[PDB]
RNA sequence: GCUAAACCUAGCCCCAAACCCACUCCACCUUACUACCAGACAACCUUAGCCAAACCAUUUACCCAAAUAAAGUAUAGGCGAUAGAAAUUGAAACCUGGCGCAAUAGAUAUAGUACCGCAAGGGAAAGAUGAAAAAUUAUAACCAAGCAUAAUAUAGCAAGGACUAACCCCUAUACCUUCUGCAUAAUGAAUUAACUAGAAAUAACUUUGCAAGGAGAGCCAAAGCUAAGACCCCCGAAACCAGACGAGCUACCUAAGAACAGCUAAAAGAGCACACCCGUCUAUGUAGCAAAAUAGUGGGAAGAUUUAUAGGUAGAGGCGACAAACCUACCGAGCCUGGUGAUAGCUGGUUGUCCAAGAUAGAAUCUUAGUUCAACUUUAAAUUUGCCCACAGAACCCUCUAAAUCCCCUUGUAAAUUU
RNA sequence: CACACCCAAUUGGACCAAUCUAUCACCCUAUAGAAGAACUAAUGUUAGUAUAAGUAACAUGAAAACAUUCUCCUCCGCAUAAGC
RNA sequence: CAUCACCUCUAGCAUCACCAGUAUUAGAGGCACCGCCUGC
RNA sequence: AAACCUGCAUUAAAAAUUUCGGUUGGGGCGACCUCGGAGCAGAACCCAACCUC
């Protein structure tokens, strides 16, 4: 513990206390990085690559419509609603390497996305869920356990 | 769980048995003892310094002592045995000066006579021969 | 440790009865200054860091590292030559004299663990041979346990067992990251 | 003085009674019972101590939203006392900030 | 508490070889919880110790100190109760061989001080232990004389070696 | 300079 | 009284070496 | 700062870190400098040019934010057209 | 060998479970524990403050009825310290148990008794034979300090090296703590036994599991995730507040009483002078007879006197011929309990072994008895240069003028930088 | 001949007494787990006993047959009230 | 310090102090009798 | 008509909470606290507080 003090006595200051001056955590001017943070929208991104990945292993049927529901089943994402997710975004990466033919929702997608699953013969379409109705679809087993 | 010291009795008899024979209330009182103890254990690390110090002042005065009684001096049997490449060191040479006093004579006539035949050297300016004990034998 | 709680807990300055006068004045009575008669330097007063409790060690390992052990510990016990497989728990007759005798014949061990499938369909000539003895012990497939097994010299299965415990242990090696908890309906469980 | 003179009365434990014997049966119930019970409700003791960890401070703030409208006058006074000496020691002294 | 002086009166020996000397006779006797100082007692048990039977009686009837009469009631019994159970032949012939004091259960009582102080008095008892042995007592040691010092230091130089050597 | 005053403490009498 | 009979076991031993030197054994 | 609160007996936040800096997810933050709304009438075009600007902070000044700020905002969030979505990630690091 | 030393129960702690007790006769709100006469009296009303903000003045957590999660999130706030939801989600729930204590422990408890205080209130200490005490011929031996057994012989931190040998010879300035530096004549310790002081998060590291997934819902993830291990003391103020308890001492008052010889004098807050009250001077005493007394000498002693009895005024106050007097032998603001384990940048203390690395640039600060950052130091890791240094090179001034320093390939070396 | 074996604060290690628990062990140990886990020091707490110290201080008028008498003091005494 | 004496200030009145009173009174204060001198 | 009570304002009374920033042996009287330059570290950088201007 040392000589002495407050180190040993165990009453040092406060974390962020610099001894009388202004602390830097306050003499810095506030600016909005975070300001409502938790009412923006987040967007789990899916990549061609990942949907692929998935595709080659049979963990997503290409033969079937794919949805929210599907996505989850496969352990291909991971939704949070309760962590202001509103779905998946369908991004370019690995757009190159796609060839598949399949049918799916997806809440956001981008414009080079939408023309590579287009380019094979496939179909996607945009989507929204509200955040009840996203915690329903990503489980639904939990909700059919409720009784409503 | 509620853990005590079963054993403090040994604690203390590991240092009390080193004090038994000290004088006053510091042979049987721990807090006392420990202190003298410890100060007992120092001055016997520290002694064996001095005692190998103290033999060697001792040799020096009974080699000096059995010098005189052949008329030379410490600084003479010395510093002439050496040059005679006899290598006896201090606690042989006061062993052969109790023990063996004939012995001892003899290396004090050798260190008288080499001593002489240095004076004699110092006299000359080299083109004299050096003295029959001066010879130096050479190793390679 | 982790169904283990300490029941273990002593009483603090603040919960020793009394001690809230001061015993005398800071300054001229030559004495120690004190502030209560139940500090934990005063006999008779709290403890300065004594045990708490109640207390809980709880603590859960992942579910693939204790199914992992069952396995380590199965494997053992055949890598020794402490593991038997059997057909079925029945004995000619439920004397525990019986048991003791054909376990030492065979050179088991002093303590041998038995398992059943199942709790209901323990035949009852076992049962009472078993519950009479002490180092003979019957459990069902569900309650086989790592210490259970390294307590007992010897482990002795049944074949409907020996099915039991691969398709129990097997599952967690190729398995998907759960949802939700598997007691909830899945397409494909239970088995 | 401090140390007794005579030994203590042998301490003989029965290796293989029914607790010891039977120690850590049905630990695996949920893994090998289709996870319909868990280890965790194995456990007995108070009830805001099942299945569940913490250091002095939660289990005091734990013990009084569970069963404080139980204690009795003085337990629950002091239990109070408890949580005030507590919030003040872990946040406001110590070595590291 | 220790009660082993009584228990030193009840060891028996086996019985003595016809060759073997005559045993002298051990008695030990003890009073407990006299009400005296330890030490005010050790002078007179240092008093009388070594004397002879009669000769310590003498000295501790005409004694003006208390505990001279509560030792000499001591020696009468520890008299009596040689010839009588220890198969003394002569009384007188008993001289004393140890005679100590110690330190008995005290009490504690408060003395009181002016300006509302107080101090701790104790009511202080003592034990007082003899030790009779059968035959006269032995002769004091002579002082030491100058033929006994001349001949110890003689003897010092004669054992004195040449140190740190051979 | 203010006088202070230390009562003396009277010992319980059972000792 | 403290729980414990490893320091207790230890000390009887050692009352055992003074009673050899008290009383020692023919 | 309060360690153990004394509701739920966890790690609170402090708020004034919250609304003055920004945390990318590589472990920098992102702060404001001070002064530079105030008296810009006496300041140079090159000194407001600095101070309108959005800097780092140091390995001390970035380690005493973490300690008073829970795991909420160290997570790794993905905000729709995020101004800040592309320095989440350091690129090219060594060391 | 005395004093002593040892012992294992009494009982207790924490849980579970279940919702507890109080009429045998007599007495008991008046002065409680008192057989037996006209009352009319009636209860309810925000806590505060300590403390934190390194002052303080707004503010500062205190079960309010489901564990978990949402979430320390939305919000609140000298927008500082800190405080903090909800919608929503949703689990088990078998008293008879103990890696609880064993007489300085565990409740204070053998007992709220003894004892202390007017009262409120505070609050102990301790017991130990054996199957048999209707066996006391007992219940061996050994163990702290203290003693006895057994006083002492030049000289000296009381020991060490030794020695034939205790001493004599030689060598050696007690310990802890606090300071630049303690033999220090600075602090603490007579001594023995028992008791008595490092509690935890993020991150990082280490070792397993699984792996673009991890986790027994929730959460994180651009190799992560889960689990474990591993880091944050003790004693001490003067205080402040709330609620009680005290005017049997004392301050003043109320009720109804009592006392004051003799003499000179006169219808006297007169004089002398007893009882009585007070306490001027000196001496004794100073743990005393006495937490304010004794002896002598003194002031008053028919008055604003002294005094017995009962009652009243109570602490944000009372009372006061104001001495900041007195209000139960610490009154510039009583005492007790509670808040309270108040707080103390201050003092003191901080308990096994062994090894290893390891000291002096500063800045800011209601700051210099402190803290924060840097420097220095440590550990782990990563990487490649680090130190030493050949020339070359680094300003003119006010006219001139030092030891040197910076930089620095070789070379000698093994470190340095970064995480 | 041996060789980690002479710095404050701090930091990194390797060992470890006693205790409880799991399993061993069975004249007192082993491997682990856990913790009220180690005292020459806080004018520490309690208890015992020293030192000062057998010191300071304290006490009973005389003779006698223990009938009595003598010497001296009396600023006390007896009762009520209050208290006990 | 209090104290007669002096002086200042406040108050025109009742059913619990002042008070069962009424400005020749009551309260809050200064000063310390008296006598002489003085302000206005 | 008037009063009482209540709410909201305005004075006054009596109180309530809280604090005494540092530097110059002390007090009094004054000065001082940030920034720039010199005496001021002669030659890379830094560095002489107090003090003098
Ligand atoms: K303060
Ligand atoms: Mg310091
Ligand atoms: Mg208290
Ligand atoms: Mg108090
Ligand atoms: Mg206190
Ligand atoms: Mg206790
Ligand atoms: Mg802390
Ligand atoms: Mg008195
Ligand atoms: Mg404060
Ligand atoms: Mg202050
Ligand atoms: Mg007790
Ligand atoms: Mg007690
Ligand atoms: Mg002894
Ligand atoms: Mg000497
Ligand atoms: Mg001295
Ligand atoms: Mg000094
Ligand atoms: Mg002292
Ligand atoms: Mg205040
Ligand atoms: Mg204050
Ligand atoms: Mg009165
Ligand atoms: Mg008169
Ligand atoms: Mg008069
Ligand atoms: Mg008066
Ligand atoms: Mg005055
Ligand atoms: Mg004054
Ligand atoms: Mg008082
Ligand atoms: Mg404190
Ligand atoms: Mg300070
Ligand atoms: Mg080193
Ligand atoms: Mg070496
Ligand atoms: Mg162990
Ligand atoms: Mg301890
Ligand atoms: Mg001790
Ligand atoms: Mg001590
Ligand atoms: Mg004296
Ligand atoms: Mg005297
Ligand atoms: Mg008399
Ligand atoms: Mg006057």
């Amino acid at each position: 513990r040392g000589h002495k003090g407050e180190r040993q006595r165990g009453t040092r200051p406060r974390l962020g206390f610099e001894g009388g001056q202004t602390p830097f955590y306050i003499r810095i001017p506030k600016y909005g990085f975070n300001e409502g943070h938790s009412f923006r929208r987040q967007y789990k991104p899916l990549s061609l690559n990942r949907l692929q990945y998935l595709i080659d292993l049979g963990r997503v049927d290409p033969s079937q419509p794919i949805d929210l529901t599907q996505l989850v089943n496969g352990r291909g994402v991971t939704i949070q609603p309760l962590k202001r997710d509103y779905g998946v975004q369908l991004v370019e990466e690995g757009a190159d390497t796609f060839t598949a033919k399949v049918n799916i929702e997806v809440q956001l997608a981008s414009e080079l996305a939408i023309a590579a699953i287009e380019k094979n013969g496939g179909v996607v379409t945009t989507a929204f869920y509200d955040p009840r109705s996203l915690d329903i679809v990503c489980k639904p087993v939990p909700f059919f356990l409720r009784g409503q | 769980l509620r853990n005590r010291v079963t054993d403090r009795y040994f604690r203390i008899q590991e240092v009390l048995k080193h004090a038994r024979h000290f004088r006053g209330r510091k042979n049987r009182c721990y807090r006392l003892a420990v202190r003298t103890v410890i100060r007992a254990f120092v001055k016997c690390t520290k002694a064996r310094y001095l005692k190998k110090k103290n033999m060697r002042t001792l040799w020096i005065n009974r080699i000096t002592a059995a010098s005189q009684e052949h008329g030379l001096k410490y600084p003479a049997l010395i510093g002439n045995l050496v040059k005679c490449q006899v290598e006896l060191n201090r606690k042989v040479l006061a062993d052969l000066a109790i023990y063996e006093p004939k012995t001892f004579k003899s290396l004090a006539a050798l260190a008288s006579r080499r001593r002489h035949e240095g004076f004699a050297a110092a006299l000359g300016d080299g083109k004299e021969p050096e003295g029959i004990f001066s010879r130096v034998v050479q190793y390679h | 440790n982790f169904k283990r709680i300490s029941y273990a807990k002593t009483k603090t300055r603040a919960e020793v009865r009394g001690g809230g006068r001061k015993p005398w004045p800071q300054k001229g009575t030559g004495r120690a200054r004190h502030g209560s008669i139940r500090s934990p330097l005063w006999r008779g007063g709290g403890v300065a860091h004594g045990p708490r409790g109640p207390t809980s060690y709880y603590y859960m390992l992942p579910m693939k590292v204790r199914a992992l052990g069952l396995k380590v510990a199965l494997t053992v016990k055949l890598a020794q030559d402490d593991l038997h497989i059997m057909d079925s728990l029945e004995l000619p007759t439920g004397d525990p004299q019986y048991l003791t005798e054909l376990a030492h014949y065979r050179r088991w061990g002093d303590s041998v663990l038995l398992v059943d499938l199942t709790h209901e369909e323990m035949p009852q000539s076992i049962v009472e041979a078993t519950s009479r003895l002490k180092t003979f012990n019957l459990i069902p497939a569900v309650g086989l346990n790592v210490h259970s097994m390294l307590k007992h010299q010897t482990l002795v299965l049944t074949l409907p067992t020996v099915a039991f415990l691969e398709d129990k242990l097997l599952w967690q090696d190729s398995r998907y990251r759960p949802l939700y908890p598997f007691s909830l309906p899945y397409s494909d469980f239970p088995r | 003085i401090g140390i007794r003179l005579t030994l203590p009365p042998p301490k003989v434990v029965d290796r293989w009674n029914e607790k010891r014997a039977m120690f850590g049966v049905y630990d695996n119930i949920g893994i090998l019972g289709n996870f319909e019970k868990h280890p965790k409700e194995l456990i007995r003791g108070p009830i805001w101590l099942r299945g569940w960890k913490g250091n002095e401070l939660q289990r005091c703030i734990r013990k009084r939203k569970m069963v404080g409208s139980r204690m009795f006058a003085d337990d629950l006074h002091n239990l109070n006392k408890r949580i005030r000496y507590l919030y003040k020691h872990f946040n406001r002294h110590g070595k590291f900030r | 508490i220790s009660r082993k002086w009584e228990k030193k009166n009840k060891i028996v020996y086996p019985p003595q070889l016809p060759g073997e000397p005559r045993r002298p006779a051990e008695i030990y006797h003890c009073r407990r919880q006299i009400k005296y100082s330890k030490d005010k007692m050790w002078y007179l048990a240092k008093l009388i110790r070594g004397m002879s039977i009669d000769q310590a009686l003498a000295q501790l009837e005409f004694n003006d100190k208390k505990g001279a009469k509560i030792i000499k009631e001591v020696l009468l019994e520890a008299q009596d109760m040689a010839v009588r159970d220890h198969n003394v032949e002569f009384r007188s012939n008993l001289y004393i061989a140890e005679s100590t004091s110690g330190r008995g259960q005290c009490l504690k009582r408060i003395r009181y001080h002016g300006r509302g102080r107080f101090g701790i008095m104790e009511k202080v008892y003592c034990h007082y232990f003899v030790k009779l042995v059968e035959g006269p007592p032995p002769p004091p040691e002579p002082p030491k004389t100058a033929v006994a010092h001349a001949k110890e230091y003689i003897q010092q130089l004669r054992s004195r070696t040449i140190v740190h050597t051979l | 300079t203010k006088k202070r005053f230390t009562p003396p403490i009277y010992q319980p009498k059972f000792k | 009284v403290k729980k414990g009979f490893r320091a207790a076991f230890r000390f009887q031993k050692e009352l055992e070496r003074q009673r050899l030197l008290r009383c020692p054994p023919p | 700062l309060t360690y153990f609160s004394a509701r739920k007996g966890k790690r609170k936040t402090v708020k004034a870190v919250i609304d003055r800096f920004l945390r990318l997810h590589c472990g920098l933050w992102v702060r404001r400098k001070a002064g530079y709304k105030k008296k810009l009438w006496k300041k140079t075009p090159a000194r407001k040019k600095r101070l309108r600007e959005f800097v780092f902070c140091n390995k001390t000044q970035s380690k005493l934010l973490d300690k008073m700020t829970t795991s909420f905002w160290k997570r790794r969030n993905w905000y729709v057209d995020d101004p800040y979505q592309k320095y989440h990630d350091r690129t090219n690091l060594k060391v």
